[PDB]
């Protein structure tokens, strides 16, 4: 996995990789690894998926009730604490490593959060196997007051470093763009470099090939009338 | 405890299982009945670690005794079957598991037909023509797969029994002092007391 | 301390009557109107913002509140009260449906939980009954458009349209007159305002009264896009402006 | 030791042009020893269909329990559950068990009876939701049954050439594994008729 | 303290009777009429809204029938929300029973939990009985088809033809002088709705004012089927019957 | 006649031991008064020591409930102090939880359920108090939001409490019908706490020094109260002109 | 009258009512006197019979080598009140390995008796007792009343005609508190104490209860033909 | 980790680094662990960063409910709730802090909290991987009632030796200054410390 | 009616009517006295002698809590006790987490919020008891009067119990003699002029002076008993002024 997160001159940008995998074996190659928080505050997640999968989808069902309660559009950092103090009491046992990003009326945010329950603030972070490829594209492209797409594009640029170089990441680019005042962009399979290419050869069976036992009607449909 | 063996005939359930109790070093008895009638047309035999073997089993019997006082009326094989089956996947999860394996033989007087059911600790339940746990299986099973019939009479069933046994006495490293079988059918359930 | 009372507050009479049920009724007869409209196309709730002083800022008052994004809720009778109830009904549609089958609950259901939760405090230890009677308008894809209304009993009934509270009775018999199953949404906002000037005294604007909808899904009112599947909330609360627009056409 | 395989079985299932088809082998084993050669891993509650592999235990468990579940469903909602929703409902019972979970793998597969479009979903024993467009597969011989899959599997399959596609994906699968095979069914589904198939095979 | 306020639900009067139990029957008394008919081909399920309006959405409506398995119904008599509670404890029991056995819980099993369950508040815990009578509309391979009823005390009966909630003197009386035991379903079914004609406070008896459901074997071959009539079917079979 | 001792309902409908504790609200005699300027929000409260051996300087109604958030309170001084605590609590508890600090808005939205609970629970009684909460939201920006016994709370544009609260809510009622504005348009907070101070003065028809009267002043970021020499310099700048 | 309900309950004029009929209880129980000297304590008790065939109720009970009291009202409630000063003198000398100091265990009984005069279910204590101690301030002697009031005295009685006792003790104060390094003459002041309170009866030898503590005396009960010496 | 507070003249002065490590990959090369629980009262983090954040929050708590009902807390209330939980949760936890504050009436004062949750009053303390590197200039190099910008130095000079010697330390220098005057944030960057 | 009988129910005045039966438990008990001097607090109470047989000085009244605060209080002493028992408890969890010993205010509203809790259910009685306590902390001395109600201001003076109106009456005429204030030396003789004075109110029995003292020079702001030549020296001081 290859998650990146990089702040801009008016908000913030995700990315994530498409690639999950059970062992050395791709389970699916077009996972979707950027979550939803709330409409406007999104964040991925490295390392046990079913974690990260379900600490996003907790803190964000009491995010909106949160949100309902005090007339207020959610918060990053109400996310952040919420997570945190979750995490660090089941002591690194929710094996969730995120990167949560967002815009809300206090401005635009970036953090990272860890399973024992830490956090830190950046500009630029990357999580995941492929994140020390990503965070070399990082370090050497990046700088203060970026544009929209002059972060989308280093964002990107990032999470290929990791599809071509991590073996734990590849076939495409997820991009989520949060600008101030505006709607949430969300742009799955940003990038596609990975298309399988045409193969040699037909697989399609002469009807009759396989051999067969027993036929017979399965009732679907509920007990009938007269 | 060791051998506990199972085979449906065409009109009843036939079970054998050892006599031996083993504690160690000693053979402290040979003459143990390995069984407990749950229902006037269901058996139950099992084998496992010592204590909770007889401890479940009884529990088990109490269960399905307080049911039929209840209701007035006796539960399928099937139905027995599942409860005790949900006991055992409840206590693989517990503090301490009932670490026993069991058979359900049993006559459906509704279908009027046997009916033989094989559970493990874990709480893996298979219906099966013949069945057993342990490694009685890895003895018998070859044997039974060449010389079954699902038309079976109770006689013929029992010489193919005799023969699995045989088998065993011959192959196997511990000496289970003989086996007590008993036939479950329309009738009820009775003891073979000549085997 | 400890919670010592134990036992039932509400209990049947001689003459099978529940007091404690019928005086909760009785609070909600004297509370302001509100009432429920269901269209072809749509649902509409409206009632009447009854300002306790002109100091006080009534827009920070919601007597109309959303429960899910497709469920609105209004009431009469005791505002406290129906600001717990919301409260609980938003949350216990995330606790006993959308945390378990990652979709909000269908009216219905919502409506039944509500309907739950307003019973236990007709029959467990040391409390009183609610003393609201909710109208619940929403929409979900296999029942379509709905509109129930919950009393404090916990009874609840679907309406294609109803009255509840101060003038039940004469907007009732007025919604009789003017409902037919052909109805498009803004006729059914037509009649509601129609319905609502009856009841109302003093002024009667965009910010004396209380109105939100169940219809269309507003793609704008969501804060994200790029999920095709996805296509915003149904529930929209009309604004001051909005309301003015149609009292001309009125 | 490791409960994934003591037991042993493979599901596996796949989309086509208005139609899924969910498959799996028959066997039910302790180990070496083979034990049950109709031990269907296969169950649908309505037009939801679920395979699940794994601890054979937890399989009937979990088979219990969403009848349990999705009988409650329809008793309250007046409709049969989709394959969307029971998704997310076996994602939430798994999860639930976090820190002592049901070794399992699941499957699901059915038709929107609304939408009419074909769905197939897989889980790992914890829970995480792998949607794939093209296919699923699970239990001892998930490797053979990703290089069968991905090297047979082309998309918008009719039905009838639906079924000789996974049917070859499991079989030669299963010959590959020894805790896999003895019997194997495929389902084959449409939106308004299910016709399942009992295959011959070799029973070693 | 607290015992000042205490009314004491679960005590005996001098007579030897449950105050709270009788004044719930009071209570129940003033419900819409609910028959339950058992034929030798199945059962029947009739019941009378109360007093409803023209604005109120029948179709999607449900005050009196409810499904607690496909082979086992109830019809109320009392308290909707009261019965709701009950009815979702019930529906859990029997996936219970299901989920333990593998085999669908017996009629009179079900209604036994679910009466115990009434006796309970009636005899600890302080609290109000649940103003609800029930009859339980069921079959299983055991007995066949059965008619039960249960009410706040938590006494349960069974009954070849049994009516509760209002005007049940006169329901009963009706039904014991034109039933008999080798009648069948569309004879039951008939037999309930001249039932609710004559003995109903309203001035005519419309579709508009009902709910019916029948239990047939009228399910192709060897099974069972639950029908919960739709609001044209009752108006069609009040036309077939001739009251409309 | 026991619906009239616990919070249960009477036969119209109504919660007596609610009523009740509306009547204790006035128990102390004292009158508060709350406006918004366009950076702050004053809150002023009649001082009353009517005993000679009392400590003047630890008589008060006023409350600093966070660095944001302060509470004025109409009613007796237990229920009071009650409320201040919990409110403090509950303000501190937010922050923790939800990592910024709690609205002014959301904390008499989470008193007034409490307090509502009270009017459903029969063994807790009804708290005998009215809560009048002040700051300067980051959000809404000046707020006043007032709780009540019945658990009854609203946003105001300025408000009164005490016995002669009608006389009060009056006088403000027609200044903001001359101005046609929600709030004092005033630069510094000095001005508007003038300003609050003198329509008291022309509502209750009294004069005060500089020890009749408690003020409370809300800015951006912090709450405070005004000294009796902070009140005195207002007083004389008031009647300087 | 319409506030001696239960023990929660104030009356119009701040009394409370079930604390003050627990109090009548004691004036019902037989006398029991208590008087000290700069070296020992005594404690005298007339105990009560049934009838005839009955046995005296026991009126002393030993609470440690160095403490204990004499009862009078509901016999039950001592039980559990001098069970509660057994376990807390324990407590002081296993834990502390120190002798538990009388006032410090009359400061413990109030407190354990007031908590069943401000909480709805309980009730008052129905008994009031006498503590007599010898610990490293020299001779105790305590009152306790079920109100919870405790009170350190040189003498004192309680029980039915206790007033006798008690004017007898005030006259006596100046002559019994010299008393020291004599306990057989201690003893006779307190026989003479309590003969002031009888009335029709006389002190047998199975009537008599006496008890005593002091500077090198372990607390010890006198009864039966122990206390004829003293008749 | 390189971390301290120094005791001057006009008050208190935390210094650290900005380097936090998973093994030998630095996951943070711009951390702030200068942590505010309250207005002039700071702190100094090392060991499990997810403990000392959970600490420090709970610590921010209860201070800023004291200061509600009691007013400003003293730095050594400060430090007795950090022990609080360090002590009782010795078990669960690896932090090790030092907290710092200005009073009025104390001035400036230092408190270390070591793992074990033992509390140490100092005129300066020094903790983290680093500060092994330093405790012998340090105990040279300390003076007490020395001037803000001769603190500055001596806080700077020492960082910039653990950072040269420690491997987990490393990055800017970050300082906070807490006297009656207020609170001021300094930094320092590598070009100007390497060359000391 | 019925309004009385039931603790935490407003009457339709908005009164509770329970309290004000418990204050008059605590009027009809003996004299309690507190004065607030230059750098401390003084407090003192009237011990009525019901017989001879009481031994003098051991029946002890007042009560520190920490070593910095003294209580003293009327009416129903068991109550006293409980609250003085509860206030240990808070003073002692104060300092455990804070270090530092329980300030006055804060300690003020430990007991106070605890008071008040007892006016919330009918499971529970009221105190039957005004409670006068201070001391000194790091901002100086406190004196405190805490009635049934939880009801508690700051004091330079304060009195309860049977005789409080005469006691008021003196406490005010120091308050207006002294604007500079009075030493603790001052305000232990005064303590005892003012006791003396107020047992006009409990003239048939005769009674026994108690005094104790908190102050910054004189205690070290540590509680203390006033005792041997001290208190005798307050005592003649008294009897001199009643003559
Ligand atoms: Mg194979
Ligand atoms: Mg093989
Ligand atoms: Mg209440
Ligand atoms: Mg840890
Ligand atoms: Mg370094």
């Amino acid at each position: 996995t290859t998650i990146v997160g990089v702040k801009f001159n008016n908000g913030v940008v995700i990315a994530a990789d498409t690639r999950s995998t059970q062992g050395p074996i791709v389970a699916d190659k077009n996972c979707a690894k950027l979550h939803r928080i709330s409409p406007k505050i999104w964040c991925a997640g490295a390392g046990t998926a079913a974690d990260t999968e379900a600490v996003t989808q907790l803190i964000g069902s009491n995010i909106e009730l949160h949100s309902l309660y005090t007339s207020r559009e959610p918060r990053v950092v109400s996310a952040l604490q919420m997570l945190k103090q979750h995490l660090f009491k089941y002591q690194g046992h929710i094996g969730a490593y995120l990167i949560v990003a967002g815009v809300d009326p206090t401005g635009s945010h970036l953090f990272s959060i860890h399973a024992h329950g830490s956090t830190d603030v950046g500009y630029y972070l990357s999580l995941g196997s492929g994140s020390l490829a990503a965070m070399a594209v990082l370090e050497s492209h990046w700088k203060q007051d970026l544009t929209k797409e002059e972060a989308i594009k280093l964002a990107s640029d990032a999470i290929q470093a990791g599809i071509w170089n991590d073996l734990g990441s590849g076939s495409n680019v997820d991009v989520c763009v949060m600008e101030i005042g505006k709607d949430a962009e969300y742009l799955r399979n940003y990038l596609t470099p990975n298309v399988r290419e045409e193969k040699q050869k037909s697989y399609k069976f002469p009807r009759g090939t396989t051999a067969v036992l027993k036929e017979s009607i399965v009732n679907i449909c509920d007990i009938q009338e007269e | 405890m060791d051998i506990i063996l199972g085979i449906r005939v065409q009109d009843s359930v036939i079970l054998a299982s050892s006599k031996a109790v083993t504690r160690g070093i000693s053979v402290l008895k040979d003459s143990d009945d390995k069984t407990r009638q749950l229902s006037p047309h269901t058996l139950m035999s099992f084998a496992g670690e010592a204590g909770d073997t007889v401890q479940f089993a009884e529990y088990i019997q109490a269960n399905i005794q307080l049911y039929s006082i209840r209701e007035d009326y006796e539960l399928s094989p099937q139905a027995v079957s599942s409860f005790v089956r949900q006991e055992l996947a409840k206590s693989i999860r517990s503090r301490r598991p009932y670490q026993v394996n069991v058979l359900i033989g049993g006559y459906d007087k509704k279908k009027n037909k046997p009916e033989l059911y094989q559970i493990d600790y874990l709480g893996t339940k298979v219906e099966l023509p013949y069945g057993a746990h342990g490694y009685s299986g890895f003895y018998t099973f070859s044997l039974l797969d060449h010389h079954y019939r699902p038309d079976m009479t109770t006689e013929e069933g029992l010489d193919l029994l005799k023969l699995c046994v045989q088998e065993l006495e011959k192959r196997m490293p511990m000496d289970f002092k003989g086996v007590i079988v008993k036939i479950v059918d329309k009738d009820g359930i009775r003891q073979v007391d000549d085997f | 301390m400890t919670d010592r009372y134990s036992f039932s507050l509400t209990t049947f009479s001689p003459s099978g009557k529940l007091g404690q049920i019928d005086y909760a009724l009785t609070a909600v007869k004297q509370g302001v109107t509100s009432l429920g409209i269901k269209a072809t196309n749509g649902v509409v709730i409206a009632t009447e913002k009854k300002s306790s002083s002109p100091l006080a800022m009534s827009e920070t008052l919601s007597k109309v509140s959303l429960l899910t994004p497709d469920i609105g809720a209004v009431y009469s009778g005791m505002g406290p009260d129906y600001r717990v109830l919301v409260d609980k009904s938003r949350k216990v549609a995330h606790t006993s449906y959308k945390r378990i089958y990652g979709e909000y609950p269908p009216t219905k259901l919502l409506v039944s939980e509500v309907a739950k939760i307003m019973q236990e405090a007709t029959q467990s230890g040391g409390v009183r009954p609610f003393g609201v009677s909710l109208l619940i308008a929403g929409h979900d894809e296999f029942n379509g458009f709905s509109l129930y209304q919950v009393d404090p009993s916990g009874s609840y009934f679907p309406w294609k349209a109803t009255a509840i509270g101060k003038g039940s009775v004469a907007a009732k018999t007025f919604l009789e007159k003017r409902w037919n199953d052909e109805l498009e949404l803004e006729d059914a906002i037509h009649i509601a305002l129609l319905t609502l000037k009856e009841s109302v005294e003093g002024e009667f604007n965009g910010d004396t009264i209380e109105l939100a909808i169940i219809g269309d899904e507003n793609p704008d009112l969501l804060g994200y896009t790029g999920i095709p599947t996805d296509k915003g909330p149904r529930f929209r609360k009309l604004t001051s402006q909005e309301i003015n627009d149609r009292l001309e056409a009125l | 030791s490791d409960p994934s395989s003591i037991n042993g079985g493979i599901v596996v299932a796949m989309t086509g042009k208005d139609c899924v088809a969910i498959a799996c082998d028959l066997r039910l084993g302790s180990q070496s020893l083979g034990v049950s050669n109709k031990f269907e891993k296969i169950f649908h509650y309505g037009h939801v269909f679920l395979g699940i592999t794994g601890l054979a235990t937890d399989v009937t468990t979990l088979n219990e329990m969403f009848r349990y579940k999705t009988n409650l469903y329809k008793l309250k909602e007046e409709r049969a559950i989709e394959p969307e929703t029971f998704t997310q409902l076996v994602s939430s019972s798994l999860y639930e068990r976090r820190f002592g979970p049901y070794f399992v793998g699941p499957v699901v597969a059915g038709i929107n009876s609304k939408s009419g479009k074909p769905f197939i979903a897989g889980f790992d024993l914890i829970g995480c939701i792998d949607e794939a467009k093209d296919f699923i597969v699970s239990g001892t011989a998930s490797d053979q049954l990703f290089g069968m899959c991905e090297s047979l599997y082309e998309p918008n399959l009719e039905p009838e050439d639906l079924f000789e596609t996974i049917s070859q994906a499991l079989l030669n699968a299963a010959d590959r594994d020894a805790l896999s095979g003895w019997g194997a069914v495929v389902y084959i589904i449409k939106k308004d008729e299910v016709v399942k198939r009992y295959l011959k095979m070799r029973q070693d | 303290g607290s015992r000042r306020y205490d009314s004491r639900t679960t005590i005996f009067s001098p007579e030897g009777r449950l105050y709270q139990v009788e004044y719930a029957l009071e209570s129940i008394s003033h419900a819409g009429t609910a028959i339950g008919i058992m034929a030798s081909d199945g059962i029947v399920l009739a019941a009378e809204r109360k007093v409803t309006s023209t604005l109120l959405e029948q179709d999607t409506s449900t005050e009196k029938l409810y499904k607690l398995n496909d082979k086992i119904a109830v019809a109320v008599a009392g308290l909707t929300a009261d019965a709701e509670i009950l009815i979702n404890t019930a529906r859990i029991h029997a996936q219970n029973y299901l989920k333990t056995y593998n085999e669908d819980i017996p009629v009179e099993i079900l209604v036994r939990r679910l009466s115990d369950i009434k006796q309970g508040y009636t005899q600890h815990g302080g609290l109000r009985p649940f103003g609800v009578s029930f009859i339980y509309a069921g079959y299983d391979d055991r007995y066949g088809y059965q008619l039960y009823t249960s009410n706040p005390s938590g006494n349960y009966t069974g009954w070849k033809a049994i009516s509760v909630g209002a005007n049940t003197s006169a329901a009963q009386t009706l039904l014991q002088m034109d039933y008999k035991d080798d009648m069948k379903v569309d004879d039951a079914i008939e037999l309930a709705l001249k039932t609710l004609s004559k003995t109903t406070d309203s001035s005519a008896l419309t579709y508009d004012r009902l709910e019916f459901a029948t239990i047939r074997k009228g399910a192709n071959d060897g099974e069972v089927y639950q029908k919960i009539f739709k609001p044209q079917e009752i108006k069609d079979i009040l036309v077939k019957t001739g009251i409309t | 006649g026991y619906d009239r001792h616990i919070t249960i309902f009477s036969p119209e409908g109504r919660l007596y031991q609610v009523e009740y504790a509306f009547k204790a609200t006035n128990q102390t005699n004292i009158n508060s008064l709350a406006v918004r300027g366009k950076d702050c929000t004053v809150v002023i409260s009649q001082k009353k020591v009517p005993d000679k051996l009392l400590d003047p300087t630890t008589v008060s109604y006023i409350f600093c409930i966070s660095r944001t958030i302060g509470m004025v309170v109409n009613g007796p001084i237990p229920d009071a102090r009650n409320a201040a605590l919990r409110a403090k609590a509950e303000a501190a508890e937010f922050r923790y939880k939800y990592g910024y600090d709690m609205p002014c808005d959301v904390l008499a939205k989470r008193m007034a359920n409490l307090s509502q609970i009270y009017t459903q629970r029969a063994y807790m009684r009804p708290l005998g108090v009215i809560l009048t909460f002040v700051s300067v939201d980051e959000e809404l920006g000046p707020s006043i939001y007032k709780t009540d016994p019945a658990g009854y709370y609203v946003g105001y544009k300025a408000t009164a409490t005490g016995p002669k609260q009608q006389e009060i809510t009056t006088n403000l009622e027609n200044h903001f019908k001359k101005s046609k504005i929600d709030h004092i348009n005033e630069e510094s907070w000095e001005k508007v706490v003038e300003f609050a101070i003198t329509h008291m003065i022309d509502a209750l028809g009294t004069e005060f020094s500089k020890n009749d009267l408690e003020v409370g002043v809300a800015t951006k970021d912090k709450f405070f109260t005004l000294s009796a020499e902070n009140i005195e310099e207002r007083l004389v700048a008031i009647a300087e002109q | 009258n319409n506030y001696d309900g239960d023990t929660v309950t104030f009356s119009p004029t701040g009394r409370l009512f079930q604390v003050e009929y627990a109090l009548e209880a004691i004036k019902q129980g037989s006398v029991t006197v208590g008087l000290r000297s700069n070296t020992h304590a005594v404690l005298v008790a007339l105990k009560r019979n049934a009838d005839e065939l009955s046995s005296y109720q026991k009126k002393i009970i030993k609470c440690d080598e160095h403490m204990g009291l004499s009862l009078a009202g509901l016999a039950p409630d001592a039980r559990v009140l001098s069970n509660y000063l057994r376990q807390q003198c324990n407590y002081s000398s296993l834990v502390f390995n120190r002798k538990l100091a009388v006032e410090r265990a009359g400061h413990l009984l109030c407190d354990k008796a007031q908590k069943n005069t401000q909480s709805y279910g309980g009730r008052p204590y129905g008994v009031g007792l006498l503590i007599i101690g010898y610990d490293k301030s020299g001779a105790h002697l305590l009152e306790f009343q079920p109100s919870g009031n405790v009170t350190e005295l040189y003498g004192t009685a309680i029980g039915a005609r206790s007033q006798g006792a008690k004017t007898y003790l005030e006259r006596t104060l100046d002559t019994f508190i010299k008393i020291d390094g004599n306990p057989d003459e201690l003893i006779k002041a307190g026989v003479e104490a309590i003969s002031q309170s009888l009335r029709d009866e006389s002190l047998t030898v199975d009537n008599l209860s006496i008890a005593i503590v002091g500077k090198d005396t372990p607390f010890t009960i006198y009864d039966g033909e122990a206390v004829a010496k003293y008749i | 980790t390189s971390i301290m507070a120094v005791t001057f003249k006009d008050g208190v002065i935390l210094g650290a680094d900005s380097r936090t490590t998973t093994g030998a990959y630095i996951a943070n090369r711009v951390t702030d662990k200068l942590t505010r629980v309250h207005d002039k009262i700071w702190c100094c983090r090392s060991g499990s960063a997810a403990d000392t954040q959970a600490i420090a929050d709970i610590v921010q708590y209860h201070l800023e409910l004291y200061t509600s009902q009691y007013g400003t807390p003293s730095t050594e209330t400060a430090a007795s709730v950090f022990k609080e939980l360090c002590y009782e949760n010795k078990d669960n936890l690896t932090a090790g802090i030092i907290v710092a504050g200005y009073d009025d009436k104390n001035k400036g004062e230092v408190y270390t909290i070591p793992l074990g949750g033992s509390v140490h009053k100092l005129p300066y303390a020094i903790a983290g991987s680093g500060s092994t590197f330093i405790y012998g200039y340090c105990d040279k190099n300390f003076r007490e009632n020395m001037s803000k910008e001769e603190t500055v130095d001596f806080i700077k000079h020492s960082l910039s030796q653990a950072i040269k010697w420690d491997g987990s330390s490393g990055g800017v220098i970050r300082m906070v200054v807490l006297t009656a005057a207020g609170v001021e944030r300094l930094i320092f960057y590598p070009d100007e410390y390497e060359q000391l | 009616t019925g309004y009385d009988l039931s603790n935490s129910v407003f009457s339709p005045d908005g009164r509770n009517f329970q309290v004000e039966y418990a204050v008059k438990a605590v009027e009809n008990g003996t004299t309690s006295i507190g004065i607030k001097c230059n750098d401390g607090v003084v407090f003192a109470v009237e011990k009525l002698i019901t017989s001879k047989l009481l031994v003098p000085q051991k029946n002890v009244k007042i009560q520190v809590v920490d070593r910095h605060i003294g209580c003293v209080y009327s009416g129903l002493i068991p109550d006293g006790r409980h609250l003085v028992n509860r206030g240990r408890e808070e003073a002692a969890s104060f300092k455990k987490l804070y270090k530092t010993p329980i300030p006055i205010p804060a300690f003020a509203d430990r007991l106070g919020q605890y008071v008040q809790a007892h006016t919330l259910y009918n499971s529970v009685r009221p105190f039957g008891v005004s409670t006068i306590f201070g001391g000194v902390d790091k901002n100086g001395a406190h004196l405190y009067m805490l009635e049934p109600s939880g009801s508690y201001w700051g004091y330079k003076g304060a009195a309860t119990g049977k005789g409080r109106q005469s006691a008021k009456a003196e406490l005010e005429k120091l308050v207006d003699h002294h604007p500079e204030g009075l030493s603790a030396r001052e305000a232990v003789k005064q303590a005892a002029k003012i006791i003396y004075l107020a047992h006009e109110d409990n003239k048939e029995k005769d009674f026994e002076l108690e005094i104790s003292w908190c102050s910054l020079s004189e205690t070290n702001g540590l509680h203390k008993f006033v005792k041997g030549d001290l208190l005798q020296e307050a005592i003649d001081f008294a009897q001199k002024e009643i003559n």
